[PDB]
């Protein structure tokens, strides 16, 4: 009978960077997604799978909340079948993922005049990372024909790069703030369930 | 012209603390982000911190608590605080540089200091 925790997950004061995006289990509660969908603040909310309106009609079970922040031209990356830097080394979702992306501008929180660098995206990796996987790994890559023995060869890129936010910076380039909502549809006696 | 320099390295007991230092000469020390490297004898290289303008600094997930980055940006110079050293912390330490409006290449290294830990 007691509340999903949705404010712990929404409206957390800090987010985690993409390539170390925070995973929480949603279980033993009623989640009433009506306060989602019909919240103004939202400027992305697709769902795929399942339409946002039948959310409340449905139990679930298992159901995992991701948070983390990319910027603005990134977040059409958060879906499946999609490419770039954030799908292939950052965060990738499965081609039969059921559930909801849901993004929002936050620019007046994670965006700081002399720039804010809390915030990572993973440039490169060897392999794209299979679906829900985590590489908070940050490890010394080469970059050809020399091998990274110490400076000596061609001098060794670094993954992990920190987005440039300030308040200045247009649509697009702005922090974005992304939960991923993940659910199974009815395999188990179901443990989330709607009003 | 380009040039990063590091002191602080020596023979020292474990558990006594270290300061390196990574003075920049010759570039602006802003718009550029500075990591931590290092290497044991016998094996390859470790990364260990970066740190930016913010202040934002970021470890590496395996070793914890032992080291803290701190920027200064008055003197465009770099510190490491080292705490509670172990045996196996025996390594040559490098300072790198990387652009933070390109891909990350690390262009210009330290030359590197010398850590022998020993009872
Ligand atoms: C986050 O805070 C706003 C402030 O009014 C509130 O309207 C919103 O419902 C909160 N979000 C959640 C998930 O409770």
């Amino acid at each position: 009978t007691n509340l999903c925790p949705f404010g712990e997950v929404f409206n957390a004061t800090r987010f985690a960077s993409v390539y170390a995006w925070n995973r929480k289990r949603i279980s033993n509660c009623v989640a009433d997604y009506s306060v989602l969908y019909n919240s103004a603040s939202f400027s992305t909310f697709k769902c795929y799978g399942v339409s946002p309106t039948k959310l409340n009609d449905l139990c679930f079970t298992n159901v995992y909340a991701d948070s983390f922040v990319i910027r603005g031209d990134e977040v059409r990356q958060i879906a499946p079948g999609q490419t770039g830097k954030i799908a292939d080394y950052n965060y990738k979702l499965p081609d039969d993922f059921t559930g909801c992306v849901i993004a929002w501008n936050s620019n007046n929180l994670d965006s700081k005049v002399g720039g804010n660098y809390n915030y990572l995206y993973r440039l490169f990796r060897k392999s794209n990372l299979k679906p829900f996987e985590r590489d908070i790994s940050t490890e010394i890559y080469q970059a050809g024909s020399t091998p990274c023995n110490g400076v000596e060869g061609f001098n060794c890129y670094f993954p992990l790069q920190s987005y440039g936010f300030q308040p200045t910076n247009g649509v697009g380039y702005q922090p974005y703030r992304v939960v991923v909502l993940s659910f199974e549809l009815l395999h188990a006696p179901a443990t989330v369930c709607g009003p | 012209e380009v040039q990063l320099v590091e002191s602080g390295g020596g023979v020292v007991q474990p558990g006594r603390s270290l300061r390196l230092s990574c003075a920049a000469s010759g570039f602006t020390f802003s718009s550029y982000a500075m990591h931590w490297v290092r290497q044991a004898p016998g094996k390859g290289l470790e990364w260990i911190g970066n740190i930016y303008h913010d202040g934002s600094t970021f470890y590496n997930p395996s070793l914890k608590s032992l080291v803290t980055i701190s920027r200064d940006d008055s003197t465009n110079t770099l510190y490491l605080q080292m705490n509670s050293l172990r045996a196996e912390d025996t390594a040559i330490y490098y300072c790198a540089r990387v652009w933070l409006y390109g891909s990350g290449y690390m262009d210009v290294w330290g030359k590197g200091t010398l850590v022998t830990v020993s009872s």
